[PDB]
């Protein structure tokens, strides 16, 4: 009613996933895929409540498919083009002189995009998750190797991950 | 370029002596070199037509500011009750909030 | 009268900038099998929410949580549900109100 | 308006458990490194050493 | 450089002597250096540069 | 000669992120609640340390987890 | 479009 109140809105990249699986390993699926940030553009002031807006890319697809494939559940490809003229009447359309009696804008662009997923059914010893567990010690060495050798902070580090 | 001529303006005694004024003269609008090019003080049958040059020049601070902080704590309350009951012990305070349906 | 008056004005930029962050979080937590078990590492800020209008203060939380609810199989398998959050306050996004 | 509203710091754990008697449990334990730089710049005279 | 030239207002009357004018002059905006850099005493065909 | 009559603005960056849980069937007496254990005598020792000898803060330190 | 375009290289891509 009205016209207090303050809630949450979630911007960033967002997923969600609900699987079911098979005897013979084909997954059916329903997944959500978010990516969306703050556009300076499109904010209102309001009193000096500042409202931002939104540039997103959604997709929400049910879907199923075999061990292991690749599908893609989006793809998008847009060329845009505008051009205005104003002109003298005849002075305007003299070649190459019209142009200091004719004013031209232009303007042109492109957008492509692609969200494609990939299941795979796994334990914890299969590739997929080893692979990023050595990424995770890769992280945590990098981290110790920027700080200098008596930091407090170091030894922090080097009691994580045990 | 424009004109100075002699004038009278319409309502004025006419013993009183003449003022200066122009014929057909143009006092462009500058867009965006507003404010940049002195159009009060010009001469209007213009001389002197370019200005070509520069004015600039860089500022700095200086930064020194080295901190470090320690905070330690230990907090070993105790408690009894008997089995199948429930104990709650708070030591601390309460602070006044504006809350309201 | 037949004339021009123009000029042009410019600005120099050489800004250059580096940026780098780092952080691991660590918590631990212990349950019993078929229990519930919530952690928080942080702190509760000052909200001002209330029904209709156009007050009442509520607390959000902020900092580290953690919430843990397992269960334990005759073979040591572990089944569970778990929620893990870190999540920071950000100048930025700050509104004065 | 003039009714100063705080925030707090806290260290909450609400957990179950079962124990034999006079065992010592951990319910919650954390450690947590953080570090942020930033650096500003000449483009050439920012590199030289010293 | 800009030029001085005596100029007489639109307006004055013709007996009056004539007052300071310059050609075409441009005093740019100082972006950062605003109110840092002194322009209202700054004898603008500028004698020292530095 | 081209940067005299042209601006440029870049920005690049890049985040990683990892999220990963470890489950273990223990008793008081495992090895991942003797660490804590000792973890945290370490953290009352350092404390102890800290302060003067003949401090009351310090004996209230004493009398702690015992 | 001009010929070296890459707008044009999107139209291309379109309706296929």
């Amino acid at each position: 009613a009205a016209g207090q109140n303050v809630t949450y809105k979630d911007y960033g990249i967002k997923l969600e996933f609900e699987p079911r699986v098979d005897d013979d390993n084909n997954v059916s699926m329903r997944v959500l895929a978010d990516v969306s940030d703050i556009d300076p553009a499109t904010s209102v002031s309001l009193n000096g409540f500042t409202v931002p807006g939104f540039i997103t890319r959604r997709s929400n697809a049910e879907i199923n498919v075999g061990d292991g494939q690749t599908m893609v559940i989006s793809g998008l490809v847009n060329p845009k083009t505008a051009k205005n003229v104003s002109k003298l009447p005849w002075l305007g359309d003299i070649p190459i002189l019209g142009n200091l009696f004719k004013s031209t804008n232009f303007q042109s662009g492109n957008t492509d995009l692609v969200i494609l997923v990939t299941p795979r059914v796994v334990s914890a010893a299969s590739l997929e998750n080893i692979r990023q567990v050595s990424q995770a010690v890769e992280m945590k060495d990098e981290y110790r190797n920027t700080l200098p050798k008596g930091s407090t902070t170091r030894d922090a580090v080097d009691r994580t991950l045990g | 370029g424009p004109r100075n001529v002699a004038t009278i303006p319409l309502g004025q005694d006419l013993t009183q002596p003449p003022v200066a004024g122009t014929g057909v003269r143009v006092t462009p609008p500058l867009g965006s070199l507003n404010g940049a090019i002195d159009l009060a003080n010009l001469a209007r049958p213009i001389a002197g037509t370019t200005n070509f040059g520069i004015i600039t020049g860089v500022l700095s601070t200086i930064n020194f500011a080295l901190s470090n902080g320690d905070a330690y704590l230990i907090a070993n309350p105790q408690l009894s009750a008997r089995s199948g009951g429930r104990t709650d012990f708070l030591a601390g305070g309460q602070v006044p909030i504006l809350q309201a349906l | 009268n037949f004339g021009i008056i123009t000029g042009v004005l410019s600005t120099i930029n050489f800004a250059l900038s580096n940026g780098d962050a780092y952080l691991i979080a660590n918590p631990q937590l212990s349950a019993r099998s078929g229990g519930r078990t919530d952690f928080l590492a942080g702190g509760q800020v000052p909200i001002l929410q209330a029904l209709a209008a156009g007050q009442n203060v509520t607390y959000k939380d902020y900092g580290i949580k953690l919430e843990f609810e397992p269960r334990v199989d005759d073979d040591n398998n572990v089944s569970m549900r778990v929620l893990a959050d870190v999540s920071d306050i950000d100048p930025a996004t700050s509104v004065s109100l």
